[PDB]
């Protein structure tokens, strides 16, 4: 590539049919909940309504793609109606928002926003401060492996932490 | 070194039945090879490329050997530039 | 020896015409002592002459081909460079 479907390929996965992640829940695709029901009853019947046809899935390697496409609008979106992050994406260039995408993906928009300090230090184009920012957070010490790759991208603004 | 003319440098499965005749009446001259008849191969490039060299042979006796190797050393060429065009694809993706 | 080399034809077959070619065969037939060659044997430049494999050369030539094909890597070998065929 390298893009922004690369990222999520390495970070969150593509996996096929259905999986359990680092916690418990059920996911499919890239990082698509699912799900509100504590059972593999109602994960098989939100699909129905998600895909636009049937079973179970075992979905195809293509549809996960629209499927992932439309969660990285629904990031977007969600980030633009934020009045925390909204200010803060607007003023990144598009491989550092990328990386603010990859973070909603995972902690959610909600989550994200509670890094003012970090966020701050994006905006005002002061990319190595945040990244030792967001290095001393709760987020790195669960999954180093994630958060090395978005700090680099946040730093640099470039894709290389995955080339 | 062969240079065939601009229009044919495409691989000869996607070469017309025109395009077929008309590679013919270059090689004939570019090689002063025995006239061929403009009908010793009614079809396209990708029917062209089932035919073996008994085959061009029995189709054109005097340069039938000639007209199989000229197109084996075309396959060959654009065979190279499709490897060239795909390890930079990658190289940029 | 070798030289082996034709006296009265340029050393680069590229360049031959069709009347080159069957002036090579008729040179070859007597510095070498082969079988009669017919003409119209190799009813082509020296372009498609370099085209043709060994195979083709004895297809056409059963009792020199080979000869004439080794011939014409001889006369290549002996001047540089190319060409050849690209
Ligand atoms: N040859």
């Amino acid at each position: 590539g390298p893009n922004i479907f690369e990222m999520l390929r390495i970070d969150e996965g593509l996996r096929l049919k259905i999986y359990k992640d680092t916690e418990g829940y059920y996911t499919i695709g890239i990082g698509h909940l699912l799900t509100k029901s504590p059972s593999l009853n109602a994960a098989k019947s939100e699909l129905d309504k998600a895909i636009g046809r049937n079973t179970n899935g075992v979905i195809t390697k293509d549809e996960a793609e629209k499927l992932f496409c439309q969660d990285v609008d629904a990031a977007v979106r969600g980030i633009l109606r934020n009045a925390k992050l909204k200010p803060v994406y607007d003023s990144l260039d598009c491989v550092r928002r990328c990386a603010l995408i990859n973070m909603v993906f995972q902690m959610g928009e909600t989550g994200v926003a509670g890094f003012t300090n970090s966020l701050r230090m994006l905006q005002q184009k002061r990319w190595d401060e945040a990244a030792v920012n967001l290095a001393k957070s709760r987020w790195y010490n669960q999954t180093p492996n994630r958060a090395k790759r978005v700090i680099t991208t946040f730093r640099t603004g470039t894709w290389d932490a995955y080339k | 070194s062969i240079r065939l003319p601009a229009h044919l440098r495409l691989q000869p499965i996607y070469w017309s039945r025109d395009d077929v005749a008309q590679w013919l009446k270059w090689a004939e001259n570019e090689f002063s090879l025995s006239p061929i008849d403009s009908n010793t191969f009614e079809m396209n490039g990708k029917a062209l490329l089932l035919l073996t060299k008994e085959d061009f042979r029995y189709r054109s006796p005097h340069s039938g050997d000639v007209l199989y190797e000229l197109l084996q050393h075309i396959l060959k060429q654009r065979d190279l530039e499709a490897e060239a065009a795909a390890a930079e694809a990658a190289a940029k993706a």
